[PDB]
């Protein structure tokens, strides 16, 4: 739920209470199976934030170091 | 022992005869199915005389290994999982239809067909000879039609 | 030899040569096995000409070939000349004068029938039973079967009886099977422009004629009903070849931490204590869960099982198509759906179209339900014992549906509305007969005048496995080893019988007072003239069959010199 | 009214799914074949009842054979024609109209290229 | 009168030890032991069951005096449908009714070879093919279950019932049944085509405020409503003088 | 094509003539009653042969019960079953303690081709004009035809006229002096 908000905010620009709406819309549309790809889970969060978009009425490298620090 | 006695054949007419006379017969089938199992139960429940018994086994007269395996299962004591029999007749009518094959067409099929229709028939007679002989059976020839 | 190129047989024979039927050659060959020619063989090899003189006909190849050519030519000229004189007619004499001269073929459609029983002229009726019988019987105490239905591997009572008694379906067979199995769906409206009224392939939505249903579907219909390989789609994925189980292991070195909710992390710490660390991630509010060395883990693994075949309801059966609401479908255990559908189909078989018509003839308190189950609700049982154990989402009243008497409850709550008796039998593999006993008795005591009788059980993963453990069911791996197709693995009284084949479904019948049946004017399919249950003796093997039921033949022969007037109807009738 | 309720059999009110194949064929002839002029008042109405009798054959036959109404001209003696059909398929006198044939019948009533049928076959939305 | 009918017609053998249950069951309709034509075996296809069941059926025939040479013809429908534990007896009870009313005895089509053991049971006949007979008089459904749960049922042909009733009454009956069949053929093809076969009842025949009044009047019965046309209990038929008069 | 097919476990053995015989007979029986087999059909003779081929002290008590319990009165078909039945019961009594025999009674046939008036080639198998018994077939064989040049008895059958009568004949060993070889 941590990663799913940092995606909703990075790629779809959603603050604290606006990503609360996108999670609540995804709760009514919950998959009847676990999503396979992380890209399938990203694509799911996409369409869920646009069903929130027209229900609220709103429209729409450090990562290299991150891989190394993990190692250390 | 009778090979080639599938439905609608000279085989199956000879088989009905044998059963009607009270013979104990092993029939080979190549296409061993429910459909075929059901055929023979029908045939037996019609012509199966007192003292008769029909045994259907799947078989491929083209396999050396099947020829050997079959007539071994025939001679082997019931205890050892066999039939415990000793053949009095062999009717090796098993075959494959070769048509439209002339001299220069003789190939994989015909060479295989020749095996079923000659070489393995020899092998089969040879097999029951060894069995009888290995048992001192000198006064019970099997007739080969 | 002619048998299943004989066209020239008559011709070759026209030369004093004989051709033979197979029965003839077989007779000839068999004649070489006669003692006489057998001993001949033993003296020195015998050679038998069983070739009816063909030897003598010269240039046989070419002669043969000629006959064939002359035939084939005579055929092809004769057919070519006729096809041309026939076109010359359509030219000279118009194709509209010949068009009103062809006849119209009529093609059959399926008229499925309820197949009620036949009532003979009373003259013939009174010839069956003794004339003394008239009015001898209190018809208020003759238990009679008024309707029946089933849901099972072979469809309904109609299609199953057809397969059992005949071995192939009629037109009404396929059309009904295709319908229950979902292959065809009814349509009435416009089909791409023109109007249509009839069957439609439900996948393609194209029209289908009754006379075609067989060619189009039966091949597949047959493949997907009866005793066949277990289709995991029909059982939430139960796959006898890869059977899911978990094993316990102790973690030998600290697992790597994973993120989790606060509520969830606490449920872990509650469980593991010294053997797990959970810590709040101050930024998100959520916790990290780290399983230390010493902790207990469940690691999934798979098991290959022996029972690969069951008698399953035809693939595509759907309580939705019998007309059952989605809400019920959800709420209920599969077995209740079987039961519901048959109670409906059984009332139909009895010509009771609205259950409340009973309440025209009877009081609310005199319609009962004595249907029973061996296990019943095996599916809700799992959700309760296993699906809960995994914290999987499962209903809050799966307990309801697990009970055996709740099937009868939904029947009464959705359909019947009776305040009659409700005695529910558990009789393992005989709950159904015991049910009839219980039914019969309840009517003979005045407690009910109509009641529902029958049995039902479902096939599920844990059921089949435990039977396999009792060594009760047939071993499919072994059946295959013996050359046995699935349709062949249930063979009672056979030399090779090897264990029983498991199945699923339900079957109920409606029973009634003979007197009431006559008055209502429903069909009468038979008389339940006796029904008994009996225990065996002292033992220690529960799954064992016995001879308790032999007691239904118990009569005392210590004195049988002279005839008992009691047996004599003529006598009894006078006394009455 | 000039359009009777079709599924009324000898004064007896009833519905279309509670008539037998005979009752319908006889009701058809009754309302479309004008007795006094020994004539089908409209050729489409003769065509109609033919299509219906043909259907009767289709339903009740067991195997495939050929129609007893090869040409609808045979309907010009309606009574005789009807008896021919139902003699062959006697069962059709005793059974109510198959549920699926009701849809059919009502569909023919909606066929353009046919003089509007002289009755009301159904109480429903298009009753006006 | 009903009790006299009972004493001499229905239950004459109850208190008799020389008349077995099975005997008298058939005997009340003028049927002999030999009349039980078909035995619907449980036929579990297990070695344990099939032998036992044959033996036990054999003995109940032997004890009661089944004519030497008249075996019961056994069906084994588990061969086609399998074994659904609980639903077993019912399926066999159906096939039994269908056998009675058709005269057809289906064949154990999976009987490649009858177990030689079973030859001793000279009162049982194991057919591998269907026999279309000129009549079946009575079938015997027997079934066995875990926990020594044994059970038998005897189903007698319907036409023996009509013997015990007046001709005028029988004729009146045939009338009603005929009308039902027509109206049921109606219903069935409706619900098949339109998936209307099951139609959940959304109300009881009694209003909630009438529920108790119905449970307590034994003569309360349903009548077609005017408005709805469906079957309800009326205030005027509950505890009525008219329903004591007409009863 | 040379792959293996035989395994011992796939063998199926058929034993129970004792049971198929009661069935064989209880079938001929309903079939005559229902008139599928009429007293002309050769099938009743064939099937007689197969029933006799399985005489038990037990098969007898079977036919005995079922035959003696038929109501001759019930119909013309019922008398037939009963008469044939009794005849069959008699024969079985004799063939008890007697070797089973292969005897083909089928009606002998020959080839017949016919081409339509519209070029439709059709093949039938017709009964041979001058051949009716397998007996007559052997005689036909021994005479040969004119085409075999250089070298290198009338026993009227009740055959397709009265099956029950022929059935009564079955148990009786034919004595012949005029050996067919001498024809």
């Amino acid at each position: 739920i941590t990663v799913a908000r940092k995606y909703l905010q990075t790629r779809w620009g959603l603050p604290s209470g606006r990503q609360d709406g996108v999670l609540l819309v995804a709760l009514s549309n919950e998959p009847a199976a676990r999503l396979g790809s992380e890209a399938d889970a990203k694509a799911f969060l996409d369409s869920m934030a646009q069903k929130y978009a027209s229900i609220v009425g709103v429209d729409l490298l450090e990562e290299i170091t991150k891989d190394h620090k993990v190692l250390a | 022992l009778i090979t080639g006695a599938g439905k609608g054949s000279i085989g199956a007419e000879v088989l009905q005869g044998l059963l009607q006379g009270g013979a104990k017969v092993v029939v080979t089938t190549s296409r061993f199915s429910k459909q075929v199992t059901d055929y023979y139960q029908s045939i037996y429940a019609k012509y199966g005389a007192k003292g008769s018994t029909l045994i259907v086994v799947p078989f491929n007269q083209g396999s050396k290994q099947d020829v050997e395996a079959l007539i071994e299962f025939i001679y082997d004591t019931e205890k050892n999982g066999g039939l415990g029999w000793d053949l009095d007749a062999i009717i090796p009518f098993a075959a494959i239809p070769e048509q439209g094959i002339e001299l220069e067409h003789i190939d994989s099929k015909s060479e295989f067909a020749h095996r079923i229709m000659l070489t393995n028939i020899l092998r089969m007679m040879g097999c029951v000879k060894k069995q009888k002989s290995a048992r001192g059976i000198e006064t019970r020839p099997a007739q080969v039609i | 030899t002619r048998g299943t190129n004989n066209i020239i047989a008559e011709g070759i024979e026209k030369m004093g040569v004989r051709t033979f039927s197979q029965k003839e050659m077989a007779f000839n060959l068999l004649g070489l096995l006669t003692p006489e020619v057998v001993e001949l063989c033993q003296k020195s090899p015998v050679m038998a000409d069983l070739n009816g003189g063909l030897q003598f006909v010269p240039e046989l190849k070419e002669f043969t070939a000629k006959l064939r050519k002359e035939l084939v030519e005579t055929s092809e000229v004769r057919k070519a000349v006729s096809i041309e004189t026939a076109l010359e007619h359509k030219v000279v004499n118009g194709n509209s004068a010949d068009a009103a001269y062809a006849q119209v073929e009529i093609q059959p459609r399926a008229n499925i029938q309820l197949d009620f029983p036949e009532l003979k002229p009373y003259k013939q009726v009174k010839q069956i039973a003794p004339a003394e019988l008239e009015g001898l019987l209190d018809l208020e105490r003759v238990i009679v079967v008024t309707g029946f239905a089933e849901v099972g591997p072979w469809g309904s009572a109609r299609t199953r009886w057809e397969m059992e008694a005949f071995g192939e379906f009629s037109l009404e067979g396929c059309v009904e099977m295709a319908w229950i199995m979902g292959f065809i769906s009814y349509h009435n409206g416009n089909l791409k422009g023109r109007p249509y009224t009839g069957w439609v392939d439900s996948k393609t939505k194209e029209p289908v004629d009754d006379k075609d249903v067989k060619a189009k579907y039966e091949t597949s219909i047959l493949e997907h009903s009866g005793i066949r390989l277990i289709e995991p789609e029909l059982f939430n994925g139960y796959n006898p070849e890869k059977k899911e189980m978990i094993q316990e292991v102790i973690v030998e070195e600290d697992l790597e931490p994973f993120e989790a909710s606060k509520e969830t992390a606490e449920q872990f710490k509650h469980q593991h204590g010294d053997k797990v660390d959970i810590f709040e991630i101050p930024e998100t509010g959520e916790y990290s869960v780290k399983l230390l060395k010493g902790a207990t883990l469940y690691i999934p693994k798979a098991l290959r099982f022996d029972r690969l075949v069951a008698g399953q309801i035809p693939t595509g059966w759907n309580a939705k198509t019998y007309g059952i609401s989605d809400d019920i479908i959800s709420q209920v255990d599969p077995i209740t759906l079987f039961v519901l559908v048959s109670v409906v189909e059984a009332f139909i078989a009895s010509g009771i179209t609205d259950p409340y018509e009973m309440y025209k003839y009877v009081h609310v308190s005199e319609v009962g339900n004595c249907s029973g189950s061996g296990m019943g609700g095996v599916s809700a049982l799992r959700g309760m014992f296993k699906d809960r154990f995994k914290d999987e989402p499962v209903q809050n009243d799966i307990l309801q549906e697990s009970f055996i008497n709740t099937m009868s409850a939904w029947v009464n709550m959705l359909l019947i509305s009776s305040s009659g008796p409700i005695k529910t039998p558990v009789g393992a593999c005989a709950t159904s007969v015991e049910s009839v006993d219980i039914g019969v008795e309840t009517i003979l005591s005045g407690k009910a005048r109509i009641c529902i009788v029958g049995g039902y059980d479902d096939f599920q993963e844990e059921g089949s496995f435990e039977f396999g453990n009792m060594k009760a069911t047939s071993n499919t791996l072994e059946e295959f080893e013996h050359g046995r197709t699935p349709a062949e693995m249930s063979r009672p009284a056979t030399t090779t019988r090897n264990g029983f084949m498991e199945a699923q479904g339900a079957g109920i019948q409606i029973i009634m007072q003979a007197d009431l049946a006559l008055k209502m004017g429903v069909p009468i399919y038979g008389i339940v003239a006796m029904a008994a249950t009996a225990t065996d003796k002292i033992g220690r093997s529960v799954p064992a069959p016995g001879k308790g039921i032999l007691t239904t033949a118990r009569e005392h022969h210590s004195s049988v010199k002279y005839a008992s007037p009691n047996l004599n109807m003529k006598y009894r009738k006078r006394q009455l | 009214f000039q359009k009777p309720w079709f599924a009324t059999v000898n004064g007896q009110a009833r519905d279309l799914a509670t008539m037998t194949y005979e009752e319908v064929a006889k009701r058809l002839v009754e309302l479309m074949f004008i007795r006094s002029t020994n004539s089908w008042f409209d050729v489409t109405w003769r065509t109609f009842t033919g299509d219906f009798l043909r259907r009767v054959e289709e339903r009740f036959t067991k195997s495939k054979t050929l129609s007893l109404i090869q040409s609808y001209s045979l309907l010009d003696k309606p009574d005789e024609a009807i008896e021919k059909v139902f003699n062959a398929y006697p069962a059709a006198r005793e059974q109510f109209l198959n549920a699926q044939d009701i849809d059919h019948f009502l569909s023919m009533c909606q066929n353009p290229m046919q003089k509007p049928v002289p009755f009301v076959p159904v109480l429903d939305r298009r009753f006006e | 009168l009903r009790a006299a009918q009972q004493q001499w017609g229905n239950d004459f053998y109850k208190r008799d030890p020389r008349i077995a249950p099975l005997r008298g069951a058939l005997a009340t309709y003028g049927l002999t032991i030999d009349d039980l034509g078909v035995a619907s075996f449980h036929g579990t296809s297990t070695k344990a069951n099939d032998k036992n069941e044959s033996a036990t059926i054999n003995e109940m025939m032997k004890h009661l005096g089944r004519s030497e040479g008249n075996p019961v013809i056994g069906v084994f429908q588990k061969f086609l449908t399998g074994h659904p534990k609980g639903a077993a007896g019912a399926w066999m009870m159906n096939g039994a009714l269908q056998i009675l009313n058709s005269g057809i005895i289906p064949g154990n089509r999976n009987a490649d070879n009858v177990d030689k053991i079973l030859e001793q049971f000279e009162y049982v006949l194991y057919p591998s093919k269907t026999l279309k007979t000129d009549g079946v008089r009575a079938v015997s459904i027997t079934s066995f279950g875990f926990g020594q749960k044994g059970g038998q049922a005897i189903v007698v042909h319907p036409d023996y019932l009509y013997g015990a009733i007046t001709e005028d009454r029988y004729n009146e009956y045939v009338a009603k049944v005929s009308a039902r069949e027509k109206s049921a053929y109606k219903f069935f093809h409706n619900g098949m085509i339109y998936n209307k076969l099951f139609v959940s009842k959304e109300h009881a025949p009694y209003t909630d405020e009438l529920e108790e009044d119905v449970y307590l009047d034994p003569l309360a019965r349903v009548s077609k409503d005017k408005k709805s046309g469906s079957l309800t209990f009326n205030s005027k038929n509950i505890q009525s003088k008219d329903s004591y008069i007409n009863a | 094509g040379v792959a293996t097919s035989f395994s011992r476990k796939k063998a199926r053995t058929f034993d129970s003539s004792w049971n198929w015989a009661k069935q064989s007979l209880l079938s001929l029986y309903f079939e005559i009653i229902h008139g599928v087999l009429k007293n002309v059909d050769r099938e009743v003779v064939s099937e007689a042969i197969n029933i006799m081929n399985r005489s038990n002290d037990a098969l007898i008590k079977f036919m005995e019960y079922h035959i003696s319990n038929t109501d001759e009165t019930k119909g013309e078909n019922y008398q037939l079953v009963k008469t044939l039945g009794e005849q069959l019961i008699e024969n079985c009594k004799q063939v008890l303690d007697v070797d089973p025999v292969y005897k083909d009674v089928a009606k002998p046939t020959g080839p017949k081709t016919a081409i339509d008036k519209n070029g439709n080639i059709t093949y039938s198998e017709e009964p041979r004009e001058k051949v009716r018994k397998l007996s007559q077939y052997v005689q036909e064989m021994a005479l040969g035809g004119p085409i075999t040049k250089e070298s290198q008895m009338d026993v009227e059958d009740a055959l397709d006229k009265d099956s029950t009568k022929e059935v009564a004949s079955l148990p009786n060993k034919s004595t012949i002096s005029k050996t067919v070889s001498s024809t």
